[PDB]
C-alpha cells in the first residue's frame, strides 16, 4: 500500500523524471500516458484528461474527454533519471467509472460477487512466449533463439539466457516468481507466477508481457505472445489456476473428503464447463488463437474436465489445503486478462448459485473417440473458428453479463470486422493445393 | 468507413 | 557434505540469486526447473512441483504432478549475481520415488547390490568430444577446431585453448581431472575424471557434458558428443572403467597371484560378456551410435576380453592394487550414464552370483578371422543397428531387471519409435549409388 | 498420433 | 588396413 506522500518520497530520493500512466483497452494492449515528473500533483489530484476513445481500440470514432485516477498501489520503477509507472482507472467527466474499462468491469464482477460470501478470487496465470531471432534490419524473423525442449536446460549461463534475465530483473521490480523453465516447442518459455488476488494478478501479467517484451528488445531478440505463430510445434498457453476464498479460508477444500474437494468447487467447475462456449470468443480473442485449439499440441479442443488427461478443458491440480485450484487451460496469452477472468469468474458464480451437477471426469479412454461419440457421452467441442465462436458468444447471457453492455458490443463489433477483413485473403495454402489442379 | 484511419492496420 | 545451513550460507556470502534444481530423463538429456533464490525455503523442504512426465521425453502423454528432492551433496555453484545447482530427485505425490528416474532407478540397483557384501563401485569415464566451427549466423559446421592427432600438442597456447579452459573451470568447480589430450580426429578431445562413487561418477559425466557445451558456446565453438559425427574417421567414446570395492580393499585385486585379478574379476568380466547384447541398446541408444561401431577405428565390434587388443570389448588396464579395474568400451557419450552403469553393474552381478567361466581372453592372432571363424571360436559380434539391438534387448532378462519394467518399456517405445522415423527416410546415399543405376 | 506436439522434432 | 582410424590423414 503507498499513499501521496509515499509517492512524493519515492520521486524525490530515485530521482524519477518521468511517470508512464499506464491503463489497457478492450483488446488487451498496454496504453499509457507519458507525463514529466513535474506533472505529479496533477497526478495525484486525478486531474490528467485523455482522449479516453482509445480504449474501444480499431472501432472509436469520435474523441471524448476522461481522466485518469491512478491506483497508489501499482507504484513501481523501472530498473531502467529513472522512469516509473502508475496503473489508472479511467473516469468519465461526471466523476464515475467509465462501463468500457475492462479494470473497471472487473471490478464491478469482484464487488458483485462479494455478495455472495466469497471475499478474494485468486489468480495464478502460467504464460507462455516465443523468442525470435531478429535480422539486420532489426525486423523479427522465424528463426529461433534455441533449440531446446520440455524443461530442457537449452540456454547456457554464458550468452543470452533471456529468460533468466527476465526473471531477475521481474524479481527486483518486486514481483513473486514461482519458477520457470523451456516449454516444449523450441524457442518457447514459461513462467510461473504465485497467485495474487485477481486485479493484481491481471496488473502482473500486463506488466510482465511489458517487461519480457522490452528484455527480449535488449538481448537482439523478440517475444511474441502469439497464440500459434508457427504450424507443426505447440501453441503457447495461458493457462489460469484460480482459486475461491471466503475469509482466510480456501472455499474449494475439503479437509474430509479424500477427494478433497467442496460441492463448491464442482458447482464451480459445473458452471465453467457449461458456459465455455460463451466466453471462448474473449479467451481465445485472435483469428491465430483457434490455429491453437487443434488436437495433439495439449490445447484443449473440447468441452471436458479431469485430474489426468492430456489436454483437458479444466484440470484440477494434486495440491490441496489452501492451494487447491481449478486451472482452466483454454485462455492464450493475446486475451485481455480483466474480461477473460471476468468471464471465468461469471461462469463459475453462475455454476454456484444454480447448484449445477459437475459431469463425470474423463480419463484415459476418451482419446479413441469421434466426435460423434464424444457428443453421444455429452463433451461438447469448442467452436474452431471466430466466427463460429462470436456465434456462440451471441447466444451467451453469462459472458453478456460478466463483461457488461458496452464491452460486449464493443468487442463483437471489434472482432466481426477483424474476422470480415480476414475472411477476403487468399493465402497462400490455396495457391499451393489450388492454381494447378483447377 | 467512417473510421478509415483507425482501420489502417487492414488495409 | 552439506547440511541447510551450509547451503543458506553459501547463498548469503556468495549472493546467490538464481538457482537450478536439475535433473536428468531416461534419454539422458539435462533437465532442470529455475528458481529465483527466495524460493530457496521452499527448495529445502521438497515442496517445488513440476511435470514430472518430462522425464518420459518425447514419449509423455498426460501432464502429472511430482516433487523434487535436492541433495545438498550435488550443491555447486557456477563461476559464470551468481548462479547455483542442485541435483534433485524424483518423487510421487505419495512420497516415493518415481521409479521412472534413472538415478533412483541406479540407486535401487546400488542398494541390492549392497546384499551381495559389495560395499562400492567406482566408476571412472574417458568421454571424448568433438569441437566444430560456428558459421556467421551461429549455427555450427563441419569444419573442425584444430587439425591435431593422437596426444597432440595441437591448440598450442595462444588464442582458444578451449580444452585447457574447460580443464581450469572443472577444475574450479571442484573436480579431480586427472589428465586430458588431444584425441586421435582432429578437432576430437578428451578429459579423464578420477574414479568415484556411481552416482558421484554419473553426475559428474552429466555436470562435464553441460560445463563443456557452455565453455565451447564461449569460445565461438559448438562441442558435440554424438558418436560418429563425421564419416571415415575416428568417433567418440565414454570407456568406462569400473571397480567393485567390499570395505576399504578393491575386490578385484588378487595379492598373491601374478596376474593380480581375483576370481570375483573373473565372474564379473564372464557376466558382462555374457550380457554384452542385452544392454547394447542402452549403452548405445542413438542411430548413429552403431555408424561408430565398425571395425578400424578402435571401437569395439564383438563380445571378446583381452589385456592388448585393437578393439576388445573389456580391457583389463595392467594397474594392480587399489587401481585394479576392468574398462567397458562399448559405451558412447551419449548414453545415459544412470542406465548404462545400472545395466553393466547388473550384468557383472549376474556373472558373480552365477559363477560364471570368463571366455579366453584374445590376442593377436584374430585380426585374421572372418566371422564364421569368429564365432565357430565362441566370440559373439555385438549388434549392428539399433533395431537389432532392440531386438536384441527385448531378449535379454538381465538389462530388463536392471532398469526396471517402467524404464525398460519406455526406452524400448522412444527408440522403436526412433527407429521408425529413421528408416523411412531416403538418405542420400541411395540417392547417389541409384537414380541412375537403375 | 495423440502426442503430436511432443514428436515434433521427427516432423 | 586393420588401422583404418590411424591412417585417416592419408584416406
Ligand atoms: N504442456 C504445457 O505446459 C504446454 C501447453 C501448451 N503450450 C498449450 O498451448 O496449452
Ligand atoms: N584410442 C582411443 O582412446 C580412442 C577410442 C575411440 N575414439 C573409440 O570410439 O573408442
Ligand atoms: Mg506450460
Ligand atoms: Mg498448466
Ligand atoms: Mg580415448
Ligand atoms: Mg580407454
Amino acid at each position: 500500500t503507498f499513499t501521496k506522500e509515499d509517492i512524493r518520497k519515492f520521486a524525490e530520493e530515485e530521482n524519477v523524471r518521468y511517470l508512464r500512466l499506464q491503463f489497457t483497452d478492450i483488446l488487451g494492449t498496454i496504453k499509457n500516458v507519458e507525463v514529466p515528473v513535474s506533472q505529479l500533483e496533477k497526478v495525484l489530484d486525478n486531474e490528467m484528461m485523455f482522449d479516453g476513445s482509445s480504449i474501444e481500440g480499431f472501432v472509436r470514432i469520435e474523441e471524448s474527454d476522461m481522466y485518469l485516477h491512478p491506483d497508489l498501489d501499482t507504484w513501481v520503477i523501472f530498473p531502467w533519471g529513472k522512469v516509473a509507472r502508475l496503473i489508472c482507472d479511467v473516469y468519465k467527466t461526471d466523476g464515475t467509472p467509465f462501463e468500457g474499462d475492462p479494470r473497471a468491469n472487473l471490478k464491478r464482477v469482484l464487488k458483485e460477487m462479494e455478495d455472495l460470501g466469497f471475499t478474494d478470487f485468486n489468480l495464478g496465470p502460467e504464460p507462455e512466449f516465443f523468442l525470435f531471432k531478429l535480422d539486420e534490419k532489426g525486423e523479427p524473423t522465424l528463426e529461433l533463439n534455441d533449440d531446446g525442449g520440455y524443461f530442457d536446460l537449452a540456454p547456457t549461463d554464458l550468452g543470452e539466457n533471456c529468460r533468466r534475465d527476465i526473471v531477475l530483473e521481474l524479481e527486483d521490480m518486486g514481483f513473486d516468481i514461482e519458477a520457470s523453465h523451456h516449454e516444449v516447442a523450441p524457442g518457447q518459455h514459461e513462467i510461473d507466477f504465485k497467485y495474487a488476488d485477481a486485479v493484481t494478478a491481471c496488473d502482473n501479467i500486463q506488466t510482465f508481457k511489458l517487461v519480457v517484451k522490452t528484455i527480449a528488445r535488449k538481448h537482439n531478440l523478440h517475444a511474441t505472445f502469439m497464440p500459434k505463430p508457427l504450424f507443426g510445434v505447440n501453441g503457447s498457453g495461458m493457462h489460469f489456476n484460480v482459486s475461491l476464498f471466503k475469509g482466510k479460508e480456501n472455499a474449494f477444500f475439503d479437509p474430509n473428503t479424500e477427494m478433497g474437494l467442496t460441492e463448491t468447487a464442482y458447482q464451480f467447475t459445473a458452471g465453467v464447463l457449461k458456459n465455455a462456449r460463451g466466453f471462448t470468443a474473449v479467451c481465445n480473442p485472435l483469428v491465430n488463437s483457434y490455429k491453437r485449439l487443434v488436437p495433439g499440441y495439449e490445447a484443449p479442443c473440447y468441452i471436458a474436465w479431469s485430474g489426468k488427461n492430456r489436454s483437458p478443458l479444466i484440470r484440477v491440480p494434486s495440491s490441496r489445503g489452501l492451494s487447491t485450484r481449478i486451472e482452466v487451460r483454454s485462455v492464450d496469452p493475446a486475451a485481455n486478462p480483466y474480461m477473460a477472468l471476468a468471464a471465468i469468474l461469471e461462469a463459475g458464480l453462475d455454476g454456484i448459485k444454480n447448484k449445477l451437477k459437475v459431469p463425470e471426469p474423463v480419463n484415459q479412454n476418451i482419446y479413441e473417440m469421434n466426435r460423434e461419440e464424444r457428443e453421444a457421452v455429452g463433451i461438447q467441442d469448442l467452436p474452431s473458428t471466430l466466427y463460429t465462436a462470436l456465434k456462440a458468444m451471441r447466444e451467451n447471457e453469462v459472458i453478456k453479463k460478466a463483461l457488461g453492455n458496452h464491452i460486449y458490443n464493443q468487442f463483437i463489433n471489434s472482432k466481426s470486422i477483424e474476422w470480415d477483413y480476414y475472411r477476403t485473403q487468399v493465402s497462400e495454402w490455396e495457391r499451393d493445393q489450388y492454381m494447378k489442379q483447377y | 468507413p467512417i473510421n478509415r484511419g483507425d482501420l489502417s492496420r487492414f488495409i
